[PDB]
């Protein structure tokens, strides 16, 4: 709802809520990995070669 | 098509008006103050911080003379050194924001004065009902 | 009280696995000595006199 | 210089250990106090 006869100074640069949002997104990013699977047995010697082309 | 009086009566709608006309609504502000795996912790401390604030303000009114009246009076006169403004101009000229930034230095004096004045009122009322 | 180990001590990192680490006592440079502690004689005597009092 | 009657309190222990990679094993040594190893059972 609108507000009238009103002067308010804003700032995006000294603004908060980008800080805790940058916290929260990486936090939920890590919450999306604890069910998932590690690859600790996979780091091993690799016999690699060029693809058929 | 919705009407302008409704958003006048909305939450924080009267922030720009004069304080005399902003007196006609406080209940919406008061009502929207109260309530309306890891994350619920943050949710929960936010909710209890809000009710801690609400109880602090209710206690500050409770130690004062008025509990649920929401519009009060007292028995300490206004020091003209605080404001020296005309009585006509304050209700029809200024907003609450600039009123707050004017009187914002004169704080915690008036609080203790209200405490003292109604403590004296309590002992006077106790004395009057003790003699009777 | 003074307390010391006088031996000069080198650590050594050992990678256990992928992104793992381990620290271990590598070489010891200097005199192979023995750790110890010291207290003042007469202070200890006087404080024991106080507690016996 | 070892005393035959007193005892030193530091032991040089070499052993197999894993690496970054699974198929590679390595030989590494360190030192330990007498009070954290025991003898299992000549060599
Ligand atoms: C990535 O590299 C791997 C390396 O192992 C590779 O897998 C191997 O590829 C070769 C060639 O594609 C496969 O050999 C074929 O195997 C099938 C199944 O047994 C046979 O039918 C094939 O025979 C045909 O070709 C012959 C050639 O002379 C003809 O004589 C015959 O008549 C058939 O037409 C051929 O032998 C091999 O089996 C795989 N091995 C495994 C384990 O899959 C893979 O293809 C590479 N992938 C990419 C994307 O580069
Ligand atoms: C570290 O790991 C290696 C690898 O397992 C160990 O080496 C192996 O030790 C065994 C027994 O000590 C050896 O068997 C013996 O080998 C000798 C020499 O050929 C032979 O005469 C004996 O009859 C018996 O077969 C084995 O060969 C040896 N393998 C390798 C690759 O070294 C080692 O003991 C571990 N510890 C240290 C401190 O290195
Ligand atoms: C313990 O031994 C190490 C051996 O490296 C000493 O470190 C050296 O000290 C000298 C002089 O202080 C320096 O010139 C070298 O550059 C140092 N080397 C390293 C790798 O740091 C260390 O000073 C000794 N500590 C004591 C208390 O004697
Ligand atoms: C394999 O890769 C190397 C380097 O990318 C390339 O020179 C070579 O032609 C490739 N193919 C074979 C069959 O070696
Ligand atoms: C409020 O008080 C401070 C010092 O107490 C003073 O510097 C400031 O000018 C005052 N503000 C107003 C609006 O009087």
């Amino acid at each position: 709802i609108h507000l009238e006869n009103v002067t308010e100074e804003f700032n995006m640069w000294k603004n908060n809520m980008v800080e805790q949002m940058h916290t929260d997104i990486i936090s939920l990013w890590d919450q999306s990995l604890k069910p998932c699977v590690k690859l600790t047995p996979l780091c091993v010697t690799l016999q690699c070669t060029n693809v058929t082309n | 098509a919705v009407g302008i009086g409704a958003v006048f009566l909305g939450f924080l709608g009267a922030a720009g008006s004069t304080m005399g006309a902003a007196s006609m609504t406080l209940t919406v502000q008061a009502r929207n103050l109260l309530s309306g795996t890891v994350w619920g912790i943050k949710q929960l401390q936010a909710r209890v911080l809000a009710v801690e604030r609400y109880l602090r303000d209710q206690q500050l009114l409770g130690i004062w003379g008025c509990s649920g009246k929401l519009i009060c009076c007292t028995n300490v006169p206004w020091n003209s050194s605080w404001s020296n403004r005309n009585l006509s101009e304050i209700w029809d000229n200024m907003t609450w924001l600039q009123w707050d930034k004017e009187i914002s230095n004169y704080t915690q004096i008036i609080y203790g004065l209200l405490e003292e004045s109604q403590n004296q009122q309590e002992k006077n009322e106790q004395d009057l009902l003790a003699l009777d | 009280i003074n307390c010391t180990r006088p031996n000069n001590n080198t650590r050594k990192s050992i990678r256990i696995g992928p992104g793992q680490a381990f620290y271990a006592t590598g070489d010891i440079i200097g005199d192979i000595r023995q750790a110890h502690c010291n207290v003042s004689k007469a202070t200890w005597n006087e404080t024991l006199g106080k507690v016996v009092k | 210089n070892i005393t035959d009657d007193m005892r030193g309190e530091l032991k040089n222990c070499s052993f197999n250990m894993t690496t970054e990679l699974r198929d590679k094993k390595q030989k590494v040594y360190s030192l330990f106090y007498r009070l954290d190893v025991v003898q299992i059972n000549s060599n």
